[PDB]
């Protein structure tokens, strides 16, 4: 069964930086690209960027161009993210999905 | 980018009645439309893709149509499941920004 | 994917010298970071020249600058290039011609396949789609363009290429290679099947609709071949130590030397060597006619066009043995019914081009 | 097109410098524009030299004709043209023999499709109109000259190539994509349909009939595929940019320099740089040989006389197939009848091409 | 089967650059025992003229390199390479296609040899592998790499591509030439045989299998042809003594001579002629290229994998046939049953290739 | 026919130096006369020069050197040449690939003709010699080594390849011309007979017969069409030309000048022009390419081996249509039964190419 398991809450001070994780499995990771989403109270969802597990190669919302870096380990299958700069707004629940056409596997988040 | 304008913010119905959400484009995104369902505090659900096949687990009660810029859910004979966060996003290109949600309360 | 076909359609004052002013998947596009890092370069030993080295240095770089100028050699690079980037084209239009089309099965299948009923619609469609699927099997193992589209054999079927049951029996055939002739196996399959039903009258028409068939895996083998054998890369490295050896030595020996100590050749002084840059883009640009062809199922401007190609194939295979088998228009008499030698007219712009028969040299034209 | 075959029968004394008074899609049409300029270009900066810089201003003007002149080299400009050019002819000829032509269609048609009542002639005309619409459609696409001629379906129609149920039927059918394959389908159906009602006695001939439509069908693909995909736009701007390379050096390197100061190379002056302008003609002309086939269904003067094609096809076409149905000439014993080793006479001025048998390299000859 | 195709998908900065860092079927792995040889061999001579040569000697020594630096002439050699790989590249590319694929006997056999029992079974499967065993024979008679698999008759049956019963009948067969095609005879009659036995339904289903039959016959008679009309041996030599000529030329030609005599060309010592080096790794590593394709079926790295196609056909070949035969996956209604203009979707990455449909030059973009 | 392709099979250290050790069909047996003419001449000059002429005659001399060394070009003998041999060397390998082959009427003949008994055997074997005899015709024709192996018709039948009844029908048919094309009319005859004697079911099996007939017609005709239209004589003229030419200057101009005169290029005498006989066996020998290949049916070492090809035919031939008529081996079980991924060993020096599966560029390797 596919499933996203990411990482734990996070809490940190402004001006640090983080780095959250996304472990696929069952699935064939390199299959299928890798998205993030930012999710805010009273926001619409944000669509950070997405990966191609095989090659690494990312494609970024202009929005976040100097705030979010992607990366993977395709040995360990997992997917990262990581915030830098961080400030109060940079505050929000954090998506992983799988794209087919459509985003029909999220993370916890 | 294109922009997704969801309708209404907020729809107030009881048990058994039929309700119907919009999403409209910024520009022409063919059948290139996802529904989703959200339940407050749980990560989002695929209702339906490509503006009118539904998912796997989804109920015939759904169905989405649509094309073009114009596109819309409808969810007749309602349950107590079906309450809750509905938002719609276009696949067509990127970024595949999201619609502002909708909120469909007893 | 880049045509300009309709730009140079007549031989005008400014046929060709107009596309030097256009950007899409130009030598400009292509050369720009190469060239970049040449100006550089250049410009840096350049002032290196006139403002570091000590007046015997400079004498030891005037005559290193002699040295290397002495070996940039176009006659020998110019050589290999055209030998080399005419294999390129050569397999780039071989490729492009192994692009299989489904029109010659499409108009067999369509009249040949009986039944204006469900079955006889079913079997028609699923006929083609065979053949379609053929087809997107292979090109997502050799496009990019069209990998990163079905990036997993999920996205073929829910893109509505394969059924779900489909993928099932795909799946139970245990083969550790390229599955893309499975669909193609079906179809012959598929097309014996419909003939013992009696949707396919002969065995002439079923033969001749196997045959249409093979021809469109020999263009999938095609395009398999052209993808898994590569240009020797011996061959390939060849060609850019030459065109690299050539602009090593121009990154020296076309320095502009000192005008005072009257050196044979270098006289002036311009700073800028217009005529070499110009050189830089002939040759660079030469390189990356090579470059972007050698594999014309990327994502580059000049690479083909597969997935709309697949698209279009979709939408008009389905759609000529659907709603068009044995559906006709109404038979009527031709304009030309009664006459034996029809005039058709002409517009007011092509009368010039009414012209008479060509009987052939031999003859006398009066 | 520009047909020249007759004068260039026999190699005589003036076979090919006869060609030279030719103006007809000449190189001297083709020049004439960028001639002029190049012309001006030229003596513009000449008198510049001569009437205008000062003693000082020519030292430098004549130093920079030295630089420019030291670029201006053949051997490079020479390959990429010649490599350019031969893909460009190539194309051209092949594009050439993907014209459709009805004649091996018609021939079938016009013997195994059976009646020679109302229907049976209704039937044969209208398959071959289905042929030849099914060409006049992919040609008005890739022809400006047939295009100007068809600017709307409904010239088609009114032209007596199409007929306005047909047109009607051709609407209904929803499609995004050229329709030029509608016909061919339409031909297949309507191929199939008049075997049932028995105007086409087998499967056999009906096959076979079927065959001749999809080679006509690979034919209009492969126009549609010349004219989709042209030659990279890269490589066409590399040739280009590598000639006028050239002629930008000769601007001013081929400037009659000062015969005082007596410079190596440039003892004479004669204000006309003849040579210079025969190299232009030489290499801009080769450019337009290019320029001009790059592109064979436009409007040049040896550009494809696409138009005639189609009138001479429309007419033969339905001939065949009509009037010619069937209907032979009376059979008659031939003149050799009891010859077996038949010895056709000669004209006077032609009994020297009267041979004896060639047997082999091989043999004797006594 | 060294494939860098991926790699050249796209034109960007580094794509060929980066293929200079690659080992495998490299120039560097091809040329590294020629140029040691050619460095020791320079700098031997190198040091006998700094270090032994009397004042005379060197004297005679440098008249000497003058005399043959003006022999190491790139032009001529460059023509014979050009023209001689090209003819090396062509055949090379030639000898790949000749390599026979069962996939179209395959789809025949697979759809028209009936029978959903044990002989049914039996049948396609003995045909097919006549099929594979015509080719094994052929492909271990002109590859090493295949033959060093195949050693000897009784490998190619332990390893299950023939019986002892067929080699039996092979060995039975009385004949001094290269028995490869009787396999090929054997599945003729055995079509024939199981056509009688009302297995295969007519004779138009019998010729057709018997047709893919005699093109794999031959495609392996093209693989014989390559293999015994070697290229002209004088031909070959001819390259070598040209190639060689100029490297001999080079060897003391281009030697640093002293920079005190003054020799116009000869200014500089640099002790490492590193453009002299440079024209080794491009005329060496050119003849290298021919070198390696003269014969693609032996055992280089860029040489064909003829021992993985035999695996995979033999895999193929008898799953399509027999787990295959008549065996569908269960006919569906497709996802665009009611949709007469599909639009498959596209992922993020590719929604920039969704383009609107090419319908022709002529036609206004509007 | 002079076959190196097996030592030619890997790009090792001397692949190409080992054949320059060769004799059969080198470029010093066919340079061999050449050479020691032009070796004469020189030194024969030489002494002239050294011994013979005074000293105002050797300033002449010298002078008339210098003039004729300046006439000594490369560059446009190297053009002729490489395009002269290209043409060669491609009617060459066209001509070889137009020598019939029976395998594939073998094929049909031997599964196709009815009977087991004496009058199918006679059948059988009667139509295969009508296609050797249609062969071995045309190429006494036109090759010198088969022609005189089979001087007259006489010949001909005492070798078996006609019979005397067959040799008599072939005189009373009065023609003039070359009958090679009798036996071919005789094949579709008899082809005929046989099927309305029964022993040809179907008329789709004759038709097929005849097709392969008509195809091996067509290669009869190839071959003729190559014998009889020779290239032009003009162009074999204009390369010897320019080629002698050539060696015509270097006789003169390479002649080793007076040192002590200080002739700008002529300051060391060697006595043997090395460089120039190297240049001698490149030139001479790349013209000897085309000498050799223009007649490839001649008696030259690297002409075909036709007369081989004959017997080989005919014993092939007659074997699969008679001893393997309907005979085929005990048809088993095969060692894959059960095995539906089979896995074919490898021995200990192969198993380096047990690859895995090529799936295409696209697939990420995982
Ligand atoms: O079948 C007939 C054809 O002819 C026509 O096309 C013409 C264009 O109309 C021409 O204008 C064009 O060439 C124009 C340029 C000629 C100057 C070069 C002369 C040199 C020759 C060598 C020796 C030195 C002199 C060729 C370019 C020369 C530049 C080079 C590059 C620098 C180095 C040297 C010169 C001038 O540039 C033009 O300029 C225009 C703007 O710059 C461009 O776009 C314009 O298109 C619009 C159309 O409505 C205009 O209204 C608007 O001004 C603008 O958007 C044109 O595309 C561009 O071509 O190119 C075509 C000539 O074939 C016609 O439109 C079409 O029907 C068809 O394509
Ligand atoms: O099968 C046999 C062929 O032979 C005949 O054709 C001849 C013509 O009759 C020749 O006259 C013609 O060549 C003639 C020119 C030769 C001079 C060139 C010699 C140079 C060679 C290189 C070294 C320097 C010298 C070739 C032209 C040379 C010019 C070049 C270009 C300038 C630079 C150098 C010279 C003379 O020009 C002719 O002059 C005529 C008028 O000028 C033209 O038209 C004429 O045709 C009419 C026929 O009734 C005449 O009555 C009437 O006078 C006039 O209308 C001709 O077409 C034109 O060709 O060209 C053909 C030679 O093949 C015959 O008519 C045909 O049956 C057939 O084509
Ligand atoms: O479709 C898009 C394509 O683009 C990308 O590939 C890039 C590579 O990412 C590039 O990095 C590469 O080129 C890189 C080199 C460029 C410098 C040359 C610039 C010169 C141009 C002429 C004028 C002078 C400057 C091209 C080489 C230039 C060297 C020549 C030879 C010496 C003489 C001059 C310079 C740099 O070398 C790179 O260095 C890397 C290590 O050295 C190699 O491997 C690395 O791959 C790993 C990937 O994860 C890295 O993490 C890790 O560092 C390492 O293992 C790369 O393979 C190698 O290419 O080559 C490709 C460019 O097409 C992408 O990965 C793919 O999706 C796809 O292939
Ligand atoms: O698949 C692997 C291949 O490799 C092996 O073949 C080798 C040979 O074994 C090599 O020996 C041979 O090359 C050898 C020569 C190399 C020296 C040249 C190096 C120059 C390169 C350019 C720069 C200057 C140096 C290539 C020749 C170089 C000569 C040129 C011409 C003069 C001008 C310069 C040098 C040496 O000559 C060899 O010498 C041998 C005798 O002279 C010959 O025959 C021998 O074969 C017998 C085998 O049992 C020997 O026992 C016996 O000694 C003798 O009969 C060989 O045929 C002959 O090739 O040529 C092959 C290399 O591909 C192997 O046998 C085969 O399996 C297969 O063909
Ligand atoms: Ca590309
Ligand atoms: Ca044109
Ligand atoms: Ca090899
Ligand atoms: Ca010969
Ligand atoms: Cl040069
Ligand atoms: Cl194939
Ligand atoms: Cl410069
Ligand atoms: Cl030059
Ligand atoms: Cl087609
Ligand atoms: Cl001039
Ligand atoms: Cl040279
Ligand atoms: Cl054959
Ligand atoms: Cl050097
Ligand atoms: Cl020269
Ligand atoms: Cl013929
Ligand atoms: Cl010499
Ligand atoms: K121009
Ligand atoms: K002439
Ligand atoms: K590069
Ligand atoms: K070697």
């Amino acid at each position: 069964q596919v499933q996203l398991q990411q990482s734990g809450p996070e809490l940190v001070r402004p001006g640090a930086s983080v780095k959250m994780s996304c472990k696929a499995s069952g699935y064939t990771f390199t299959n299928y690209w890798m998205h993030w989403v930012k999710q805010r109270p009273g926001q619409a969802l944000e669509w950070i960027g997405m990966i191609d597990p095989s090659k690494s190669e990312t494609t970024l919302n202009q929005k976040f161009r100097g705030k979010a870096t992607l990366n993977v380990d395709k040995s360990s299958n997992t997917a990262y993210m990581q915030l830098s700069s961080l400030t109060s707004e940079d505050s929000a629940v954090y998506y992983c999905a799988r794209e087919v056409y459509y985003f029909d596997y999220w993370g916890q988040g | 980018d294109i922009q997704m304008t969801q309708s209404p913010a907020s729809l107030s119905a009881s048990v058994g009645e039929t309700v119907t959400i919009t999403c409209r484009a910024s520009e022409n995104i063919y059948s290139y439309l996802t529904w989703y369902q959200q339940k407050q505090g749980k990560s989002p659900q695929l209702l339906v893709y490509n503006a009118k096949t539904l998912t796997e687990g989804v109920p015939s009660r759904f169905s989405g149509s649509g094309s073009g810029t114009q596109f819309s859910l409808k969810i007749n004979s309602l349950q107590p499941e079906d309450f809750g966060g509905y938002f719609c996003q276009h696949h067509y290109g990127t970024p595949p920004t999201f619609g502002g949600g909708t909120k469909l309360e007893v | 994917t880049v045509t300009y076909t309709n730009r140079v359609a007549d031989a005008r004052l400014g046929t060709f010298s107009q596309l030097l002013l256009q950007w899409k998947g130009s030598i400009y596009k292509l050369l720009y970071s190469e060239f970049l890092i040449f100006i550089s370069l250049y410009f840096a030993i350049s002032l290196v020249y006139r403002l570091i080295l000590s007046e015997s240095q400079r004498l030891m770089f005037e005559k290193l600058a002699l040295y290397c100028n002495s070996y940039a050699e176009l006659i020998p690079v110019s050589f290999v290039l055209g030998f080399y980037v005419s294999l390129v084209v050569s397999r780039w239009w071989a490729q492009y011609e192994s692009i299989p089309w489904p029109d010659r099965i499409m108009n067999l299948v369509s009249c040949n396949v009986d039944g204006e009923d469900e079955y006889g619609r079913l079997l028609r469609r699923t006929l083609m789609r065979y053949s379609n699927l053929c087809s997107v099997l292979i090109l997502r193992s050799v496009s990019t363009a069209v990998y990163k589209r079905f990036p997993s054999m999920e996205h073929v079927v829910r893109a509505g290429l394969m059924t779900p049951e489909e993928h099932k029996k795909f799946e139970s055939l245990n083969s550790p290679h390229n599955k893309f002739w499975i669909p193609c196996v079906w179809f012959s399959n598929l097309a014996v099947k419909a003939r013992n039903e009696g949707r396919i009258r002969d065995s002439v028409l079923l033969q001749g609709i196997l045959n249409e068939l093979n021809t469109l895996r020999s263009q999938c083998g095609r395009l398999y071949g052209y993808d898994w054998i590569s240009i020797p890369l011996v061959y390939t490295q060849v060609v850019t130590v030459a065109v690299y050896s050539f602009f090593l030595a121009c990154l020296i020996g076309r320095q502009f030397l000192d005008p005072e100590k009257a050196y044979p050749g270098h006289e002036l002084d311009l700073f800028v060597p217009v005529f070499t840059f110009l050189q830089f883009f002939f040759y660079a640009g030469w390189l990356k006619v090579a470059e972007q062809l050698i594999n014309p199922f990327g994502e580059d401007d000049d690479d083909f066009e597969t997935n709309w190609l697949i698209d279009r194939n979709l939408q008009v295979s389905l759609m000529a043995v659907d709603e068009m088998h044995q559906d006709l228009p109404i038979l009527e008499k031709d304009l030309y019914w009664n006459e034996p030698d029809p005039q058709p007219p002409y517009t007011a712009a092509t009368a010039e081009y009414k012209r008479p028969s060509f009987l052939g040299s031999t003859f006398d034209i009066s």
